[PDB]
């Protein structure tokens, strides 16, 4: 199976401020990456499809880049409600497949 | 809009069945593809696996073979039904769409005797 | 658009086809040579009121809507002219949707009679990947 595992665990950052994720995979899955954030008593919500596609009514700061192994999640500027928790998930393999996630709150 | 919901029994016992509905609202179930997802407290999800428009199914190897997912397509439902459960399957259930667009809100089930 | 072959190959494999849940890219650059001949544009109706549309051929009865087949299922949840471009984005992200069905690539008629079973490493040689 693959296994994703993003970095850092936890990630703190002053609002306004800018930050980046990272999803990796153990073995290459193309650009088949996607990208869900989910807070506090709210199932995840897709944000970015597929490495680096946008979705409707995503709010421009989500983007995301990479290829084969090596992946990343941007946010321009992150708004107070944009912390909560990222994953990333895996569609190139069966059984797909989460990162473990990561924690996105305040300094 | 597209909405779906998750409902069934939220104690479970050991080797007994867990089993779950998705009531989808604004489509067809016969018109996509349809998941089930579970988190554990560790923050983990799980990808149980999917249905397709004509009820082909994918189950995840984890799933000790205990896994079925059906459907009533009249009843605009599908189903999660899995076999000899422990208190490892303790966790919030989702059911979703293949594209990952829709969720459910999700549904604590707790195993443990209760 | 008509793609070349390479170039179509180059395109698939930075859009994840390359092994996408298990098919090597050849299969795929394999199903449109015999699909479309490499043409976004290509059309096909059917006695069943359907269409196949772009360089994968896909159906207006089951994947695409196109306004005027009855019945239709729009799993893929796009316009069949989305199909139609030259950027072959909404065709790839529909065509795995289509391979993530219980047939996988044998949904594609043309891959199941002319691609599978033979040596789909053929249609991405002399490409650089």
């Amino acid at each position: 199976d693959i296994v994703l595992t993003q970095s850092p665990a936890t990630l703190s950052v002053t609002p306004g401020n800018s930050v980046s994720l990272s999803c990796r995979a153990s073995q290459s899955i193309g650009n088949n990456l996607h990208w869900y954030q989910q807070k506090s008593h709210e199932s995840p919500r897709l944000l970015i499809k597929y490495a680096s596609q946008s979705i409707s009514g995503i709010p421009s700061r989500f983007s995301g880049s990479g290829s084969g192994t090596d992946f990343t999640l941007s946010i321009n500027s992150v708004e107070t409600e944009d912390f909560g928790m990222y994953f990333c998930q895996q569609s190139n393999s069966w059984p797909y497949t989460f990162g473990g996630g990561t924690k996105l709150e305040i300094k | 809009d597209v909405q779906l919901q998750e409902s069934g029994p939220s104690l479970v016992k050991p080797s007994q069945t867990l089993s779950l509905t998705c009531s989808v609202t604004g489509d067809s179930i016969t018109s996509d593809y349809w998941s089930w997802i579970r988190k554990f407290p560790g923050n983990r999800l799980e990808y149980m696996g999917y249905v397709s428009s004509f009820g082909s199914t994918f189950y995840n190897p984890s799933l000790k073979s205990r896994i079925s997912i059906t459907r009533d397509t009249s009843k605009n439902q599908y189903y999660l039904d899995l076999n000899s459960v422990t208190t490892e399957d303790t966790a919030t259930y989702y059911c979703a769409n293949w594209d990952g667009d829709y969720w459910g809100q999700g549904t604590l089930v707790t195993v443990s005797a209760a | 658009k008509v793609y070349g072959r390479c170039e179509l190959a180059a395109a698939m494999k930075r859009l994840g086809l390359d092994n996408y849940r298990g098919y090597s890219l050849g299969n795929w650059v394999c199903a449109a040579k015999f699909e479309s001949n490499f043409n976004t544009h290509a059309t096909n109706r059917n006695t069943d009121g359907s269409t196949d549309y772009g360089i994968l051929q896909i159906n207006s009865r089951w994947w695409c809507n196109d306004g005027r087949t009855p019945g239709s299922k729009n799993l893929c949840n796009i316009p069949c002219s989305a199909l139609l471009s030259s950027d072959i984005t909404a065709s790839v992200n529909c065509a795995k949707k289509i391979a993530s069905g219980g047939n996988g690539m044998n949904a594609w008629v043309a891959w199941r009679n002319r691609c599978k079973g033979t040596d789909v490493h053929a249609w991405i040689r002399g490409c650089r990947l």
